Formats: structure tokens, C-alpha cells, sequence
């Protein structure tokens, strides 16, 4: 039965790609502090096998922690491009979600969806360190639930 | 015929780990993706640019510093020569001009990078 | 704790002994359970070559003993 | 004596590599000649027979040489057994 | 047979490589005052996995400005030289006993950097690039200095037979009379693995990933094995030159779980290393070689010729 | 008031002398780092189990809006 | 067919040779010269010298990684040349890869050719020793030779290394 067969090959495949994120050294401001007390001891992101690499041709997550201004978007855009797939993004803080504090300034972009798809938003300003990793279970629960092969099978 | 064959397992199995890297996944190719990376922007200039060295100098002194030990390697062998006076002498001596030379340029400042 | 860190070393342990522990397996089942002979230099080899042909199964690992001389 | 002791004490402080470096290598220039073991290399290596020892003829006047390996004449390694 | 020996030396390898990315994410995390992966299968034990499966189902590219035969070629080179590496190693029989042994080593080291420069610079890309220099710049700094430190162990082994120094240290470990050696050799493997402190040719916080920035997925994987492989080779290489195990011919088992826990805790060291200290400026690695390293190499270079011959104690030839 | 955090002369006595070479040549001080490193791989982790384990928090804290009744 | 192991890889020895004398970017002749180093290895161990053959390997691999850096510093261009990318890198490279073809497929088809000078071919085992049996290697006991028969070799050569190092640094000392 190949329903079953590509069943099983959506779980692997799914559990692989959510068992090893590897975000984006990327960060924009004071989001990316409660970034970096994710990685430190008392959460271990690196325990969920989440792991930063700096080039975005060896990640998986973009995480917007912080701010994005528009001299800062076109840039933030390119390194998102030049994630191979699949990628993810998550949004980090009031500003990456909407623009947050700074939202009616000339020189903020309001939300980060603007400029590129986001998977998950994180509230807060900023999250906690634990709010944030709470977004990435919630991202990797949204990964085990993809149906890729389930629906190549069946078009 | 044992080593052609290690080496040839070795690099098959290097090449089709890598056919099926290429193969296996899901490909979305367009051109912002496959552009040069420089940290969010655009180069300035290309890569093939001239990369100044700074240690030129060095890099040329390592082509004849790694030509001795091509003739300090078959020491262990000489050392079952009979004609140990000989060979003794002659192996401190090359060692020693080694050091000489390394100290030459070494006083001369020619390890030192350009700035 | 740090003792946690083992279970990984266990398995990287079991993996590192294999190689080891085929090739030595490997040679004794292709040598009639002796070592393989070592030829570093031509003697060694002639030696192999006049075993094979005193053999008489064209295996240089076949000995011949007193019961082969009359 | 005190300037180069002044000097010995200083090279230790700046540039102590370089001082084991020079030690270490004086050592191998100068003690192979005070050795009393160096003599045996040369014996040791003059003792291996990477060739087969062509016999002589034997014309009827080399009485030093012997007939068969286990008589009394010859190179002896009793020497070399006790080393 | 030959073929199945070869397959079980390799397919081990790789698999002990990639359980060595786990050891080193638990060892780094536990002196890191935190615990590493240990979700992913109970104590992390299924975590390699999912990273191997993840990068092989990931999209390879291949960058516009990029030579694509040099590109591909290279992460070939790195793993098939990876693993070219270990067929001489007696363990304790070697699958390829070989009479240069060593020197075969030092060649197919020299040729593992091409993997490098022409990765960094079939790339074509400024941080590659650099990478790949750097890389130009480490092989100058150890490359002479390693040589003759493997040079002055050899006059006490008396030939380049790797089983030779298994017969060398029946008696005693090398490491006793060579332990300054053994020092300066313990550091040329760091620089020659490409090892913190002396991970230059990454260089993460500086070129934010070298000579392998522009690789993903299967590909990037490949260069990640050989690292790893060479990371514990070169370890082996260690304990069999200076920490030799005895050999009993009838129990060669005895011998290679001893030699296997040398190699392992060998290994753990450069992790230990890799935590403890800041990286080397890549011109002050060259300065550490050539104006430390080599003047001392020489003279014990120097030492190791008269020492045999004035105490009469030349090893054999054969 | 004041304090220098970089102003002192090493001693130039025999033993002072020798036993900054020997710091150069054996690596003590690098050593020493290392005994730190290791020191922390023999202690617990700071680590706790996330999400069966939480942060602690206080009632001051701020978190998701909500309107409330009498 | 593996008995012409040794004919093979002069194939692929001149294969290499034509990559580099072509002149392409230096970033491919030095690959040229590399491939060829190697299998110039591999030829000089089939005669017996395994030393010497690995020893030219290892030579010529610290020789064009230095060339290498050199390249991309002082012999580099916006677009370096390829084999395919110029009319005339192309023509000779074709040139002699077809010299080289032709030379191989007449040999091998007469067991013997003609080429100027007249070459047996029968495979290269025809001509080796057939009486061995020592226990020592003969190339390591000419190579170890050098210094208790070659001390006048010895002289001329270290002088030159050490005058090369002195010259090199006057020489770029603007
Ligand atoms: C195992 C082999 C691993 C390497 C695999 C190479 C193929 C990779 C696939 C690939 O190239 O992508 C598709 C690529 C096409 O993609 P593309 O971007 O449209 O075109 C790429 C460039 O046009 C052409 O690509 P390019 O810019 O890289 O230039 C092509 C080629 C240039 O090739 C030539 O100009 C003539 C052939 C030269 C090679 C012959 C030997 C040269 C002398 C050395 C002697 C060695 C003999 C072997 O470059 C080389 O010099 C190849 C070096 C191979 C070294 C092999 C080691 C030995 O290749 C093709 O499918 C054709
Ligand atoms: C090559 C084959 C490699 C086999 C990998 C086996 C994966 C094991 C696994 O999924 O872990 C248990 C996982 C663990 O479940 P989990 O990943 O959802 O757990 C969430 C994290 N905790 C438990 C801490 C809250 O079980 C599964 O979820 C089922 C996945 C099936 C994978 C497909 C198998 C075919
Ligand atoms: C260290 C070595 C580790 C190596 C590990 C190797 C991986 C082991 C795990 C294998 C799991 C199965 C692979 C599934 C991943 C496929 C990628 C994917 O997700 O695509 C989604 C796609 C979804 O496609 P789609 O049709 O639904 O839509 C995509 C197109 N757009 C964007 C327009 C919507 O799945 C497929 O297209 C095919 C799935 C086939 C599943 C069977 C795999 C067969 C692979 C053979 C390919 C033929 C080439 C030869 C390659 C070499 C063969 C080994
Ligand atoms: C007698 C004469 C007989 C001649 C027989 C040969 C005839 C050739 C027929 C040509 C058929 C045209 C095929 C076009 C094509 O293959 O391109 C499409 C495809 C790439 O994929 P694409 O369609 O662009 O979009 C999805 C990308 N993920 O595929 C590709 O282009 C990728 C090719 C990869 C290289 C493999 C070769
Ligand atoms: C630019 C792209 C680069 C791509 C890289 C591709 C991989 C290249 C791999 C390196 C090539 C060089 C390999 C040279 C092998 C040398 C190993 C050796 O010296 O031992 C091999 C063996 C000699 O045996 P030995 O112990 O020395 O003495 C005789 C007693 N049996 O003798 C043998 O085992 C037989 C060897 C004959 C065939 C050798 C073929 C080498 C030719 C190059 C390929
Ligand atoms: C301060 C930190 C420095 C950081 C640098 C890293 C250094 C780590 C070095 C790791 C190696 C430690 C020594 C290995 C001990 C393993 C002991 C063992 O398993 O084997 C037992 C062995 C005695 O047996 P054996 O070696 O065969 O006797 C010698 C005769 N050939 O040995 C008996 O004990
Ligand atoms: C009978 C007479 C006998 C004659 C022979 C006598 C010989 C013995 C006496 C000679 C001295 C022996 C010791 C020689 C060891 C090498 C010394 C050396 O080169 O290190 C010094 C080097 C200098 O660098 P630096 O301190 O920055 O300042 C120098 C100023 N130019 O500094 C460095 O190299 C620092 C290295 C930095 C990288 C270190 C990272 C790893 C540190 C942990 C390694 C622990 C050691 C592990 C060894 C394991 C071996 C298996
Ligand atoms: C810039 C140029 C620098 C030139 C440097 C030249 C350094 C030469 C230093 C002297 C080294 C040799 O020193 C010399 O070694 C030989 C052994 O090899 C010793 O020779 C001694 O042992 C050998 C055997 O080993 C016997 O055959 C010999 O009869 C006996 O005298 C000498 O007793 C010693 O005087
Ligand atoms: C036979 C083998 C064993 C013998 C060792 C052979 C190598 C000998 C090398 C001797 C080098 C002597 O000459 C060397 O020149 C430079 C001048 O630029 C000196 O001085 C310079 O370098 C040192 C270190 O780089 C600096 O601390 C110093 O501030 C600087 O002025 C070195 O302190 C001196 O060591
Ligand atoms: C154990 C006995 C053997 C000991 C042999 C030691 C030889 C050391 C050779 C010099 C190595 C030191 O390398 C460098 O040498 C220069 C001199 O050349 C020293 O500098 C020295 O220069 C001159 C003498 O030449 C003195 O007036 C000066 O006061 C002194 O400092 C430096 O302190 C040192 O940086
Ligand atoms: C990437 C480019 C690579 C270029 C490589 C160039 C290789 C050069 C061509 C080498 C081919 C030599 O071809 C070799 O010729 C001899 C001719 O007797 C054959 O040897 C033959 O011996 C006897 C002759 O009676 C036959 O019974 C046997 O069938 C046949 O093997 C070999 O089987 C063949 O392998
Ligand atoms: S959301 Fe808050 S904490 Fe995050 S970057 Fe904006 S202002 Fe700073």
C-alpha cells in the first residue's frame, strides 16, 4: 500500500528536519539578547538539537529578533533567499511581528511579513528566552505536521 | 590491485553520496537564491580580484625548506651504514645549514608579513 | 550529568574496535587461520611465491610439512 | 666569563626556545665523540650480513679462515651478546 | 573478501564520525555548564542521524558565479582522501600494509588541502576565498615543521612501516623519550586537522564560515565527514606513534580495544581543547611554527640522528 | 581613588626566570585553563527540562493582556 | 589489461601535461601538474621505486599549493581561462590529445609504432628483472647512500639551498 509506505516517509523525513534546526546567526536588536539566554545554559536550545550556524546556506530557520529598519530589509530579504529549502522563519518581538514600539516611524518596516513569509510569531518585548523556544516547539510541531509526500502521492 | 581498489570504494562512495545530494532533493532554483554571498549585500567587485600576499616570502622559502626534508627523510636508512663517521658528519651539516638559513632569514626580517 | 555523555562514547567506542577486530577475523579465515603473510621485501615475496608452488592448491598458506618429504 | 653569563641569563628571560634549541643541538655535535658506545655502532653495523658470505677457495694456506661456521676461526659476536 | 574488509573498515568510519558530533556537543555543552543534545533518541543517542538525514534531503546549491566542475569535485576529494587515509593503519593489522607507510600519509595529507583551496576558490566568492588563503598560509606554517618531527620518532623506529612502531614500543611508550616531540606533534595535528585554536580556515566569528560558505546541504555534509574523520585518524596516528599498545598475536583483540581507548580519549582532548581556548591570528600560528617549533625541531632533529649512534642503539632496518 | 590593573614588573632573579620558562616551554598557564574547563564538565548543568520544567517568575510579571470582572 | 598499468598511466601522464602546457588559468595547470604528479607516482612505484615516487608526489604538492597562492595574488584575471573558454587554449589542447590518441591507438594496435623513434610495444613488463630475492629495498640503499658516498653531493647541494634562501631575499628586496 503506498499510502502507507509515503505515511511513514512523511514521518521520517518530517522527524528529521524538525529533530536538527539549524537557525541563522541573524539577529537585530534587544530580541536577540533573550535569543542568546535561549542558547545559554538554563535552556540549551543546542539539547533540542538547534543549533546557530552562521552561513545561511547551512540554515534552516531565519529568526527576526529584533527591529527591522528599510535600509535594513533589502538585506534581510537576500539572506533569506540564499536559505536553501526548507525554510522557515520566525518572528521574534513586537517589532519583527508588526513594528511594535516603532511602528509609526518613517524608517521601520511594520512586521517583517512584508518582507518575507513568516511560519511563527513570537509575542513580546521582548519574549522571554522561554517564550521563545515555546515558538520553536511550536515551529517544529507545525514541521511534524507537514504532508509532503502524502499529498505528491495523491496528485 | 588491493589499493587501486581502496581507493577506488573510496571515491565512488564520495561520488554517489554526492549524485544523491543532487538528486534526492527538492530543488527551487531561482536567481536571488543561487547569487554570491557577502553578509545581505551586493559584492563590491569581483572575487577574482588579485588577493594581495603578505607572506610571499615565507611561501618562497617554504619551497626550499620542503625540499630538505626530502633529503633528511632517508636518514633512519643511512644510519645502517658502516661508514658512520661519515654520515653523522654529513647529516649535521645539512641540519645545521637549515638552521643557518632559517636564522638568515630570520634576522634579515624576512618572516616578518609586509605591511 | 556528565556521565550522560557516555552512552555516545560507548557507541563511538563499539565502532572504532570493528575495523580493527574485521581485518584481523578477515585475514586468519584467508590465510588458513594465520596471520597474512607480510612481504616488505623481495625475499619475503619469494618465499610466498615458492609456497604457493610447493602447495599444490596454488595457496601460498597451505603448508607442507615433514609428511611431504619422502 | 660574565658577559657571556650576563648574556646566558638574559637570552634564558627573552627567549628561552631558543636557548633548549641551541643546548640540544650542541649535544648532538659534541657528544657522539665523547661517547664510549659510539665505536659499537659502526660494529653492529658492520655485523649484519644483508649478503650471502661467498666462501674462498681453499688453496691450502689460509689458516685463518675457517672450514666450517662453528669452528674457532673468524669474526666472533661474543661481544655483541654481552651488549 | 578483501572488498568486505574494505567495506567494514569505511562504513564503521563514517559511523563513528558521525556519533564524534554527538560526543563533542555533549562534551562542549557539560563543560559549557549545560547538557547538549539529549532529546533526539534518549541521551541524544539518535540526534547524528537526524542531522545526516536533514542535510540529504536538503536543497544542494550550486552559486551562479561558481565553477561548477571545481565545486563539485572538491567535497569529493575531502571525503575520498578522508577515508583513503585510514586503509595503512595497523589496528593491528593494517588493510593495506605498506612499506612508506608513513609517507603515504604525509602525501595524501598534502593532497586533502586541495579539497580546501579549490573549494574555497571554485566558489567564487570573497569569504571563500579568504578561507581557501588561510588555508595557503596554515599548510606553509606545520607542513616542514611536521615532517621533521615525524622524521626524529622514525631514527628510534628505524623504518616507515606503521607496524614498526608497534614493535618499536613493546618495552616503552615513545612518549617517554620523545615527549617533547610528542608536544610539538599533539599541536601540528590541530593545525593540520584545522582545529581550534587553530580553526582558521572556517574562522565562524570572522569569515562566518570560510572556504565552505557557499556549501549546503549533501555537499556541505561531506566536508563535515571528513573533518571528523581526519579529527580521529589523526588521533590513531598519535597513539600508535607515541603511546604504542603491545600486540599478541593470538588475541589481536586485546590489542585493539586497549589502542581503541587511546584513539578515544586522544580524541576527547582536542574537544577539551576546543573549549578551553581562543583562536590563534593566523599570522601568529605561522610564527608559533617557524620561530618556535622549527628551531627546536631541528636541533632535536639533530639530537635524534647522534643520540642512536652514541649510545649504540640503532633500530633495525628491517 | 584609583588602582593600576597593568602596571607591574616581573621579578629578574635565577628562580623568577626559570620559571617563566618553563611556563613558556611546558605550557603551565595553558594547562591550568584546561583544569578549569574540566573542573566544569564534572558539575551539574544549569540546564532544566523545558516545557516539564519552567523559569521561575514573579507576580509582577508581564505577560498576555486580559480584561477581568467583578 | 592491468599488465599495461604502466602504459595507462603515461597516458594519463601526458594527458596532464597537455592540461598545463596549454596554458589555461594557472588554477588549472596547477591541476594538471598535479594529476600528473600522481600518476608519475604511480609510474616510478611500478618500477620499484616507491620512494622516490612518492617522494616527487609530495614534492610537487607543497610546490603547486604555493603556486596556487601566488595565482590568485599575481596571475589572476576577471575570468580565468577554462580549456573550452579560448580558441587558443582549445586548439592545442585538441592538438594534443589527438597526438596523444593516435600515438596510443597505433601502438597498441602493431604492438609496436613508429613515431620519429621506433617503440617496442609489448607492454613495459617485458624489459624488468626476473632475479630477486634480497632482503632490502636497492632504491633505499642508493638513497641512503647519499651521505656516506655522496658527501661531495651533499656540499653542493646544501650551499645551494642556503645561498637560495640569501638570493630570494635580495632578489625581492625592492
Ligand atoms: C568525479 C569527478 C568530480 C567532478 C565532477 C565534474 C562534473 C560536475 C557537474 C557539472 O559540471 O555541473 C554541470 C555542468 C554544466 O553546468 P553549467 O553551469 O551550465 O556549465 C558549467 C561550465 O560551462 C563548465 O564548468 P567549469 O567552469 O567547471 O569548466 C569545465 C571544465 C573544463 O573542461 C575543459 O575545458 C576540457 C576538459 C578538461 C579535463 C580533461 C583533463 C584536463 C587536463 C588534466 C588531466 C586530467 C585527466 C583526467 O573544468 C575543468 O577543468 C574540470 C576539472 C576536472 C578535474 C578532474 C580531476 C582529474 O557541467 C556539464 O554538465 C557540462
Ligand atoms: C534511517 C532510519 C532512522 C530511524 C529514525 C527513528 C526516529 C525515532 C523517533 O521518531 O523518535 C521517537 C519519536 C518521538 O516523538 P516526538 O518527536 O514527537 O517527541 C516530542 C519531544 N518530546 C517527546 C520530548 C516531548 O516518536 C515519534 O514522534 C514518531 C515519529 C516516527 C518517525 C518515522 C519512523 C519511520
Ligand atoms: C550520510 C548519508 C545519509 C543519506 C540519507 C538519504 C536520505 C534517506 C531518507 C530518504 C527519505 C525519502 C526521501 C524523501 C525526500 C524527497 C525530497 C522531498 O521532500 O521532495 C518533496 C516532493 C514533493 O513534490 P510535489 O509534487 O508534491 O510538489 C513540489 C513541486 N511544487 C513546488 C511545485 C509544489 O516529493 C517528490 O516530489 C517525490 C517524493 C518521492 C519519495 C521517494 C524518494 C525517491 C528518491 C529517488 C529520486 C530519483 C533520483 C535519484 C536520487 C538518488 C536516489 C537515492
Ligand atoms: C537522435 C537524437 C536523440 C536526442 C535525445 C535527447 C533529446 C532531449 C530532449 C529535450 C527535453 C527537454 C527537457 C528540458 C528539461 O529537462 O528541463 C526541465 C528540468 C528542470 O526542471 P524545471 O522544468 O525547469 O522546473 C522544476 C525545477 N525544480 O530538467 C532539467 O533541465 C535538468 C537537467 C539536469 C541535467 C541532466 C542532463
Ligand atoms: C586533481 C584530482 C585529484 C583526484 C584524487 C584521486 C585520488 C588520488 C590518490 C593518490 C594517488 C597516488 C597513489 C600512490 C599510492 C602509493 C602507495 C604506496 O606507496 O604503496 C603502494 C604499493 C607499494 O607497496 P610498498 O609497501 O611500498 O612496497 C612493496 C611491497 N609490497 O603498491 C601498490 O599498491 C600498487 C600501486 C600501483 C598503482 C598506483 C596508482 C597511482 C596513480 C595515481 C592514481
Ligand atoms: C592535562 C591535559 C592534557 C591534554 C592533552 C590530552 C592528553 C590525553 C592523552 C590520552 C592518552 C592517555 C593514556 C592512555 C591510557 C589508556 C590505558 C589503556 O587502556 O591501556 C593500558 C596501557 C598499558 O598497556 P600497553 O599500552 O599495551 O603497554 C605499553 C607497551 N607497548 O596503559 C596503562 O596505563
Ligand atoms: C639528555 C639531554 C636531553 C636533550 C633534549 C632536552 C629536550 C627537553 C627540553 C626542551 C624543552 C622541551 C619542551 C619543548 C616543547 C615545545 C615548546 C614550545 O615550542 O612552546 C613554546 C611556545 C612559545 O610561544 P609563546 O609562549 O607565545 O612565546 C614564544 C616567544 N617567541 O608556546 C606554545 O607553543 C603554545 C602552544 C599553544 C597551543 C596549545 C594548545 C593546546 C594546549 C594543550 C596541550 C597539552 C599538551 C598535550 C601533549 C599531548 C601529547 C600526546
Ligand atoms: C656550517 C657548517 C657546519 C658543519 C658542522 C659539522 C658538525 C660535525 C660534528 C662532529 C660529528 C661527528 O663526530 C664524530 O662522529 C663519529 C661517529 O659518527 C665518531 O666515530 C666514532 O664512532 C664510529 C662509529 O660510530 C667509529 O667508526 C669511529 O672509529 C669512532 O671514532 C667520532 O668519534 C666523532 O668524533
Ligand atoms: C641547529 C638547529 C638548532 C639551532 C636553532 C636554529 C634557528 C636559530 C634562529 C636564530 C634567530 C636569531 O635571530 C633573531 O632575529 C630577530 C631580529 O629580527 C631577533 O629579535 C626580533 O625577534 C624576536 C622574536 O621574533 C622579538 O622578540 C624581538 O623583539 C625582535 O627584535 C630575534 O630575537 C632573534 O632570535
Ligand atoms: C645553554 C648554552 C647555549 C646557549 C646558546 C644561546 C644562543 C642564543 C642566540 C640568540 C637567540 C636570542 O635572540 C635574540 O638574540 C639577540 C642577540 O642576537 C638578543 O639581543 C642581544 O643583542 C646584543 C648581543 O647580540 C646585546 O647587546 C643585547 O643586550 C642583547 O639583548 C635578544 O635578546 C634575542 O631576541
Ligand atoms: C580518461 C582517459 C583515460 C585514457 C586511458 C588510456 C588507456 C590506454 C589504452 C590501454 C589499453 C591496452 O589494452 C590491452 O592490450 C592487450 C593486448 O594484448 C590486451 O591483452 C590481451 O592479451 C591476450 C593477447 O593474446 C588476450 O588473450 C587478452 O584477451 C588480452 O587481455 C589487454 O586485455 C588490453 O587491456
Ligand atoms: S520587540 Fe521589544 S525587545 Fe524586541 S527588538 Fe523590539 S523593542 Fe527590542
Amino acid at each position: 500500500r503506498g499510502e502507507y509506505v509515503v505515511a511513514k516517509l512523511d514521518d521520517l523525513i518530517n522527524w528529521a528536519r524538525r529533530s536538527s534546526l539549524w537557525p541563522m546567526t541573524f539577529g537585530l536588536a534587544c530580541c536577540a539578547v533573550e535569543m542568546m539566554h535561549m542558547a545559554a545554559p538554563r535552556y540549551d536550545m543546542d539539547r533540542f538539537g538547534v543549533v546557530f550556524r552562521a552561513s545561511p546556506r547551512q540554515s534552516d530557520v531565519m529568526i527576526v529578533a529584533g527591529t527591522l529598519t528599510n535600509k535594513m530589509a533589502p538585506a534581510l530579504r537576500k539572506v533569506y533567499d540564499q536559505m536553501p529549502e526548507p525554510r522557515y522563519v520566525v518572528s521574534m518581538g513586537s517589532c519583527a511581528n508588526g513594528g511594535g514600539y516603532y511602528h509609526y516611524s518613517y524608517s521601520v518596516v511594520r512586521g517583517c511579513d512584508r518582507i518575507v513569509p513568516v511560519d511563527i510569531y513570537v509575542p513580546g518585548c521582548p519574549p522571554t528566552a522561554e517564550a521563545l523556544l515555546y515558538g520553536i516547539l511550536q515551529l517544529q510541531k507545525k514541521i511534524k505536521r507537514e504532508k509532503r509526500l502524502r499529498i505528491w502521492y495523491r496528485r | 590491485m588491493n589499493l587501486m581498489l581502496a581507493l577506488l570504494t573510496n571515491f565512488t562512495l564520495a561520488t554517489l553520496l554526492v549524485i544523491i545530494a543532487f538528486w534526492l532533493p527538492q530543488l527551487n532554483v531561482y536567481s536571488e537564491k543561487t547569487s554570491p554571498y557577502e553578509c545581505g549585500f551586493d559584492p563590491m567587485g569581483s572575487a577574482r580580484l588579485p588577493f594581495s600576499m603578505k607572506f610571499f616570502l615565507v611561501a618562497i622559502t617554504f619551497l626550499l625548506f620542503d625540499l630538505e626534508i626530502a633529503l633528511l627523510l632517508p636518514l633512519p636508512w643511512a644510519s645502517q651504514t658502516a661508514n658512520l663517521n661519515t654520515m653523522l658528519t654529513m647529516a649535521l651539516f645539512l641540519i645545521i645549514l637549515l638552521a643557518v638559513s632559517l636564522a638568515y632569514e630570520w634576522t634579515q626580517k624576512g618572516l616578518e608579513w609586509t605591511e | 550529568m556528565w556521565f550522560e555523555v557516555l552512552p555516545g562514547i560507548a557507541v563511538m567506542g563499539v565502532c572504532l574496535f570493528i575495523p580493527g577486530m574485521a581485518t584481523a577475523r578477515i585475514h586468519r579465515f584467508s590465510n588458513g587461520g594465520k596471520e597474512k603473510r607480510v612481504a616488505h621485501y623481495p625475499y619475503q615475496w619469494y618465499l610466498m611465491e615458492r609456497d604457493r608452488r610447493v602447495s599444490g592448491v596454488n595457496r601460498s598458506y597451505v603448508s607442507k610439512g615433514l609428511e611431504n618429504i619422502d | 666569563a660574565e658577559r657571556v653569563a650576563a648574556f646566558l641569563k638574559n637570552v634564558w628571560a627573552k627567549e628561552p626556545v631558543l636557548v633548549a634549541s641551541f643546548a640540544i643541538a650542541g649535544l648532538a655535535v659534541i657528544l657522539p665523540t665523547l661517547s664510549p658506545y659510539t665505536k659499537y655502532s659502526l660494529m653492529i653495523n658492520r655485523a649484519t650480513p644483508y649478503n650471502y658470505p661467498v666462501p674462498l677457495r681453499d688453496d691450502g694456506n689460509m689458516p685463518d679462515v675457517p672450514s666450517h661456521p662453528q669452528d674457532p676461526q673468524g669474526p666472533s659476536l661474543e661481544w655483541l651478546k654481552r651488549l | 573478501m578483501f572488498m568486505i574488509n574494505i567495506l567494514m573498515l569505511i562504513i564503521p568510519i563514517l559511523l563513528a564520525v558521525a556519533f564524534l558530533t554527538l560526543v563533542e556537543r555533549k562534551v562542549l555543552g557539560y563543560m559549557q555548564l549545560r547538557k547538549g543534545p539529549n532529546v533526539v533518541g534518549p541521551y541524544g543517542l539518535l540526534q547524528p542521524i537526524a542531522d545526516a538525514i536533514k542535510l540529504f534531503i536538503k536543497e544542494p546549491l550550486r552559486p551562479a558565479t561558481s565553477s561548477a566542475s571545481m565545486f563539485i569535485l572538491a567535497p569529493i576529494m575531502a571525503l575520498g582522501l578522508a577515508l583513503t587515509m585510514w586503509i595503512p593503519l595497523p589496528m593491528p593489522y593494517p588493510l593495506i600494509n605498506m612499506n612508506l607507510g608513513v609517507l603515504f600519509m604525509l602525501a595524501m595529507s598534502s593532497l586533502a588541502v586541495y579539497s580546501i583551496l579549490w573549494s574555497g576558490w571554485a566558489s567564487n566568492s570573497k569569504y571563500a576565498l579568504i578561507g581557501a588563503l588561510r588555508a595557503v598560509a596554515q599548510t606553509i606554517s606545520y607542513e616542514v615543521t611536521l615532517a621533521i618531527i615525524l622524521l626524529s620518532v622514525l631514527l628510534m623506529s628505524g623504518s616507515f612501516t606503521l607496524s614498526t612502531l608497534i614493535t618499536t614500543q613493546e618495552q616503552m611508550w615513545l612518549i617517554l623519550p620523545a615527549w617533547p616531540l610528542a608536544m610539538m606533534w599533539f599541536i601540528s595535528t590541530l593545525a593540520e586537522t584545522n582545529r581550534a585554536p587553530f580553526d582558521l580556515t572556517e574562522g565562524e566569528s570572522e569569515l562566518v564560515s570560510g572556504f565552505n560558505v557557499e556549501y549546503a546541504a549533501g555537499p556541505f555534509a561531506l566536508f563535515f565527514m571528513a573533518e571528523y574523520a581526519n579529527i580521529i585518524m589523526m588521533n590513531i596516528f598519535t597513539a600508535i606513534l607515541f603511546l604504542g599498545t603491545s600486540h599478541n598475536p593470538h588475541m589481536p583483540e586485546l590489542y585493539t580495544i586497549n589502542f581503541t581507548i587511546k584513539s578515544l580519549l586522544l580524541t576527547m582532548s582536542f574537544l577539551w581543547i576546543r573549549a578551553s581556548y581562543p583562536r590563534f591570528r593566523y599570522d601568529q600560528l605561522m610564527h608559533l611554527l617557524w620561530k618556535n617549533f622549527l628551531p627546536l625541531t631541528l636541533a632535536l632533529c639533530m639530537w635524534h640522528v647522534s643520540l642512536p649512534i652514541l649510545t649504540s642503539g640503532i633500530p633495525p632496518q628491517t | 581613588t584609583y588602582k593600576y590593573v597593568n602596571l607591574r614588573e616581573p621579578s629578574m632573579d635565577m628562580k623568577s626566570v626559570t620559571d617563566r620558562a618553563a611556563q613558556t616551554l611546558l605550557w603551565t598557564e595553558l594547562i591550568r585553563g584546561l583544569g578549569m574547563t574540566l573542573s566544569y564538565l564534572f558539575r551539574e548543568p544549569a540546564t532544566i527540562n523545558y516545557p516539564f520544567e519552567k523559569g521561575p517568575l514573579s507576580p509582577r510579571f508581564r505577560g498576555e493582556h486580559a480584561l477581568r470582572r467583578y | 589489461m592491468m599488465l599495461y598499468i604502466v602504459f595507462i598511466l603515461s597516458v594519463i601522464f601526458v594527458m596532464g601535461f597537455v592540461g598545463f602546457s596549454s596554458k589555461p588559468s594557472p588554477i588549472y595547470g596547477g591541476l594538471g601538474l598535479i594529476v600528473s604528479g600522481g600518476v608519475g607516482c604511480g609510474i616510478v612505484l611500478n618500477f620499484g621505486g616507491s620512494f622516490l615516487g612518492l617522494m616527487v608526489f609530495l614534492i610537487y604538492l607543497g610546490g603547486m599549493m604555493v603556486v596556487f597562492g601566488y595565482t590568485t595574488a599575481m596571475a589572476t584575471e576577471q575570468y580565468p581561462e577554462i580549456w573550452l573558454s579560448n580558441k587558443a587554449v582549445l586548439g592545442a589542447f585538441v592538438t594534443g590529445l589527438l597526438m596523444e590518441f593516435f600515438m596510443v591507438y597505433y601502438v597498441l594496435k602493431d604492438k609496436e609504432v613508429e613515431v620519429v623513434f621506433e617503440f617496442n610495444g609489448l607492454g613495459d613488463w617485458v624489459i624488468y628483472d626476473t632475479g630477486d630475492s634480497g632482503f632490502f629495498s636497492e632504491e633505499a640503499m642508493g638513497i641512503a647512500a647519499l651521505y656516506s658516498y655522496g658527501t661531495w653531493l651533499v656540499i653542493v647541494t646544501g650551499w645551494s639551498l642556503l645561498i637560495g634562501v640569501v638570493v630570494i631575499m635580495e632578489i625581492t628586496r625592492g
